[PDB]
């Protein structure tokens, strides 16, 4: 599913995320909570904005993991199994939430990156879709 | 939200004739199996089914005003119980499957679309106080 | 991830569906159109009920493909690739339609089958979700 | 639908001064690359011309934030009854618009302002979906 041109583009995006995973993460989760408040139901937080300590914490973990998925483009099924088990069996997050978060990550990049062309967006969205798929795979 | 008479009658007569408690109990057990993550929150299935079915009857009693009767139920789900609203239709879709089970050939695509519509109205009502 | 009990139940449901594919498929489609009329957009039909001749024809094709998928539980990616290309690139079906149809096939089974336990329903839904996933795999 | 003044102002000021046709043109173009199956309706052509149509309708919703449903009757019938647009694909357009508003507004596109635009578009999606039967 990954063309040479997408692999390159994902690589470059991964490197920029890696520099500031908590900032990117906290913002994407703040978007989630604002545009889909049902997602707040999983989190016992006082502050659901990007300012929130616990939002920052989860946000970095999200983005660090996306970065790693990016460094695992041809292995994603095996690479993501640990996380699929935690989300799917321990935390029991309803799988409908993964593609909401994906779109919130994409919107965050659009507000930040000098360049977010339709080709680049397509590339990242493909990475996020594969991530959502794996994270949704160990529920039942 | 605008209802046809056929829709009002299908929903009202079913509630007045079928054992919707029994339907609920089975729909809860179904949702737990098909959608295991929904068991997180939960106990007796039949006693909880009674309370759920109470709320639905409340919705049927007031088909034009479901939201306004659902305020407090909605707040409880959002603020105290912290139910993911994205999971509401997994219960209501299980209800449809148990309705299909009961009604068999009478569960026509038309009648099926009636229950779908009723449940969507329910979902919107119980989702309304998530902020 | 199909347990032997799931494999066996799926096998059982597949033989049932195999007996009357047009019957089952035309009903599942009339359900799709009735519950999700946005789905009619793809079909230049005059009759969208299970009595429609073109409903019956697509219906049979759908159900036979499910039956045949039920024989490929271990290699659905390879198996469904042509169908994924056809739906994704030629017919250009918005993928959100696939789970709507799946649920409509589940309801159809529930109105007809001599036994539709939560265990059996889960087994079938997992198959259908696997199918939806493949058919959504070759859009981009 | 009830609206705060910040919601009205955020939408209204944006349509007043932003180059909304250029936004629409890029959003449409984006939606084609990100969601290719959506180009199926346009085989049957300038993205820019089409954006001008959409943007006029958005402006119509803007001018009437409290009665959008009522202004979209004929628009919606056309999409359901003549053009055969899958209504499940409407948000692919509006989500691309949101991506284009993010690109214009940068850090001003806060999660909060983001949610104003999502609310706006869902009212629009509901309005243009209302005549699918
Ligand atoms: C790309 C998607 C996501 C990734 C990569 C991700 C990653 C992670 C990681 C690495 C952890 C710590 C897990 C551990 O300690 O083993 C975690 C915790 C957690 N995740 Fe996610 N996550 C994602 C999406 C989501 C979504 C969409 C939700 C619900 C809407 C969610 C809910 C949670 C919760 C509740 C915790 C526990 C900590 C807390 O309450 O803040 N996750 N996640
Ligand atoms: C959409 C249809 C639903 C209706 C009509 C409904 C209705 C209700 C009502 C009326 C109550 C009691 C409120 C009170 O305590 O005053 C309740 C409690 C509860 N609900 Fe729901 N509910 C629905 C969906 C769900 C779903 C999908 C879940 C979980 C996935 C859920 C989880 C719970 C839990 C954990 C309780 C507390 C039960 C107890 O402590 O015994 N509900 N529900
Ligand atoms: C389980 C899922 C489905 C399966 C297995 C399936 C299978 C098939 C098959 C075998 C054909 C014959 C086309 C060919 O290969 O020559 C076909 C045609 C077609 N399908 Fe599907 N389909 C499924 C779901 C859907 C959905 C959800 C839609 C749209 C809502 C759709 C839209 C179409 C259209 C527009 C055609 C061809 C037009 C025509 O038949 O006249 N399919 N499908
Ligand atoms: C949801 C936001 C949308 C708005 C506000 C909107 C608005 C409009 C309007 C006002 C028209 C002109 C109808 C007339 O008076 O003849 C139109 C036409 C059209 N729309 Fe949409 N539309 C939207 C979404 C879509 C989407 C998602 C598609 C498909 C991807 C689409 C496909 C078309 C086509 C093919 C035409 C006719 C163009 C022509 O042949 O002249 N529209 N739209």
């Amino acid at each position: 599913a990954f063309t040479g041109v997408e692999r390159s583009t994902i690589g470059a995006i991964a490197k920029i995320l890696a520099s500031t995973p908590e900032a990117y993460g906290a913002e994407a989760l703040a978007r989630l909570f604002a545009t889909h408040p049902g997602a707040k139901s999983y989190f016992d937080y006082a502050d659901y904005s990007a300012a929130g300590a616990k939002v920052q914490l989860h946000g970095g973990k999200v983005i660090r993991a996306v970065v790693s998925a990016a460094e695992h483009d041809d292995d994603l099924h095996a690479h993501l199994m640990v996380l699929a088990v935690t989300h799917g069996k321990k935390l029991l997050v309803d799988p409908s939430n993964f593609p909401m978060l994906s779109e919130c990550i994409l919107v965050t990049l659009a507000t930040h990156l000098a360049e977010f062309s339709p080709a680049t967006h397509c590339a990242v969205d493909k990475l996020l879709s594969a991530i959502s798929s794996e994270l949704s795979s160990k529920y039942r | 939200v605008h209802w046809t008479q056929e829709e009002r009658d299908e929903i009202v007569k079913t509630f007045f004739s079928a054992n919707s408690s029994a339907i609920g109990t089975k729909a809860l057990e179904r949702m737990f199996v098909v959608f295991p993550w929904t068991n997180a929150y939960f106990f007796s299935a039949s006693i909880h089914a009674a309370i759920v079915v109470g709320a639905l009857q409340d919705a049927v009693k007031h088909e034009d005003d479901v939201k306004a009767e659902f305020v407090n139920i909605s707040k409880a789900h959002a603020d105290k119980l912290h139910i993911d609203p994205g999971s509401f239709h997994l219960l209501t879709d299980s209800f449809i499957v148990e309705l299909a089970h009961l009604k068999k050939v009478a569960f026509t695509p038309f009648v099926f679309a009636v229950w779908i519509k009723f449940f969507q109205v329910v979902i919107d009502a119980i989702s309304s106080q998530y902020h």
